[PDB]
């Protein structure tokens, strides 16, 4: 009727709280994994940067874009998608490599 | 309307705005008369009252009679006793309901609380029903997910919903069609569209032949040629 | 139904609706001071409706076969079912 | 029951069926006896008259009456007034769970929603107390992994965690056992298990020890030579 619609209604979004609070503890826990590789990474990289600076930084394009394959990280996808686009105005034919579905 | 029914053995059509005041009617002049309230002050003689009165509007053989009945129901409340043992003596029904008047869309009959037994495989043809069915199908989707959607993002939503709802919305904006009796109102020309048209244009819009223009170009107006017309003047 | 039951014929039995008959018989009810259950209709209409669907039955093979069967039926306005019909 | 208590001092067992159909026939005569109701249409005579049965079915100095009484929760809410005064009447409650029963386990019983005026501590022996305790938790778990496993499937469950799902789905399964009156149905016949041996098999699961009895081998089984049997019996 009214009331129950009202009630099963509710228990969705009760349902998806706890999917979303459980999601987000995990997210938690994915973060500092992600972390630490991501300073070993930036680390080794530096000292290739030392060089490109001294050598100067200098000059079709391909582009690359990186994603998860899993979903629900908010508007990541689609606002890294906009800054692909438009530098696809600088050449329409360009080759994308799209890393993550 | 016993009279033309009968006697000059014509067919009639009858108009009531609105038929609630006949149940209303009773229930004030009922407690004063020694009767008790039946529940929510309604009179007890409720039942046989608006029965007699549904099986002499009835349909025999020498005339039958085409009946358009406008009820009045207080905040939309259809549990109530009056309001649904008419639905019964209805074959069919065209609920009109508040929120399709304020998205902007007259007329506001509900899409998804409408019944029919004049619609069937056979009654106007097999294809006739397989195009409704469609459109029912549309919109019970894009209302299971309104949750989902308010609660987050699309993007975060799956692609083949997508597709439904992003249908579901074009075929909602599209049901409307100014009148030309409120073309003050409405503040659009009126617009109709036949029976035998109207299948057509929906089934068409279905199949996504006609989904990928503005979803203003099917607010208000009519059938499938005004659409395309309103995305040129869109368009410019 | 049952004159079929008791010669040896099965038979079934659509009931359609027992809400409208309860509607009835809580009109009737009060006309005749007999007070709404949770339904409008007074409260022994639980008694009229469980002494007319136990009337349906299967009897014994010295007694025959015949069996009414019945479809008792409840319409709900919007699916409520914490009402008292 | 009152005479087998009394005259010859015999030890009995009471029971009853369904008592919402008691309840439900006190609220119709004081209603028909003329009298206002509570609220809901029940009978405002409901505590004095449930209580006036209940200290009746009880232990004297002479005999012993025990009733386990069948209690329909009309649908399925259990705050409803006349249920919920009922509730603190009976001592000993068991919720019973559809949920449960077409899982196809039997008992419908809910581990977790199982009540009984001796429970706990050492009043049913330390050792079966702390084996509940154990179990009570265990569910518990699975129930809280069960949101990581749906969507993730693993991706944070521990070497640890999976080894306690395995445990809780063999308690899950260890609560259905076949019923004699259902020879008629499932084709097993009755089991009866002792309580030391219920108290000392489920404790092996929990110590990790029947991890090596399959998960679907405490379906449908009796005491500890059974279990054993039909971890054999499944794997090859």
């Amino acid at each position: 009727a009214t009331l129950k619609e009202v009630e099963m209604r509710l228990k969705s979004i009760k349902n998806i709280e706890k999917i979303t609070k459980t999601m987000k503890i995990v997210a938690s826990t994915r973060l500092s994994k992600a972390e630490k590789a991501k300073i070993s990474a930036k680390k080794m990289d530096e000292a290739e940067q030392l060089f490109y600076k001294n050598a100067e930084t200098k000059n079709k394009e391909l582009i690359v874009a990186i994603t998860s394959d899993k979903g629900l990280c908010g508007s990541i996808h689609s606002q890294l998608a906009k800054a692909v686009r438009r530098h696809l105005n600088d050449q329409p034919n360009a080759d994308i490599v799209t890393i993550g579905d | 309307a016993e009279y033309f029914r009968d006697e000059e053995g014509q067919d009639v059509l009858l108009f009531i705005d609105n038929i609630f005041r006949f149940t209303q009617a009773g229930s004030e002049v009922s407690a004063l008369l020694g009767r008790i309230p039946s529940a929510v002050g309604y009179q007890p003689t409720l039942a046989t009252d608006m029965g007699l009165l549904q099986e002499r509007i009835t349909t025999t053989k020498k005339g039958s009679v085409t009946s358009v009945q406008a009820v009045y129901v207080p905040a939309d409340d259809l549990t109530d006793p009056a309001p649904a043992t008419t639905f019964a003596h209805l074959d069919a029904t065209t609920v009109l309901s508040r929120g399709i008047s304020e998205l902007g869309i007259y007329p506001a009959v509900d899409p998804l609380d409408s019944k029919s037994r004049l619609l069937d495989a056979a009654v106007v043809g097999q294809e006739h029903y397989d195009v409704a069915s469609k459109v029912q199908e549309t919109l019970q989707t894009y209302k299971s997910l309104q949750d989902i959607i308010a609660i987050l993002g699309m993007d975060e939503l799956s692609e083949q919903d997508k597709l439904t709802v992003e249908r579901a919305r074009k075929i909602q904006r599209f049901l409307s069609q100014p009148f030309a009796v409120a073309e003050v109102f409405t503040g659009i020309p009126g617009k109709l569209v036949r029976l035998k048209d109207t299948v057509a244009s929906f089934k068409a819009v279905l199949e996504g032949k006609y989904d990928n223009i503005p979803e203003h170009a099917f607010y208000m107006v009519g059938g499938i040629e005004d659409v395309v017309a309103k995305a040129e003047k869109l368009a410019a | 139904g049952e004159w079929f039951r008791d010669n040896g014929k099965h038979a079934l039995i659509v009931y359609d609706d027992l809400s409208k008959q309860a509607v009835a018989y809580r009109q009737l009810s009060l006309l005749l001071r007999r007070p709404p259950g949770r339904e409008a209709y007074p409260g022994d209409v639980f008694y009229l409706h469980s002494r007319l669907l136990e009337r349906a039955a299967k009897l014994s093979e010295k007694e025959g076969s015949g069996s009414l069967t019945a479809l008792p039926v409840i319409e709900t306005q919007g699916g409520d079912v914490s009402a008292y019909i």
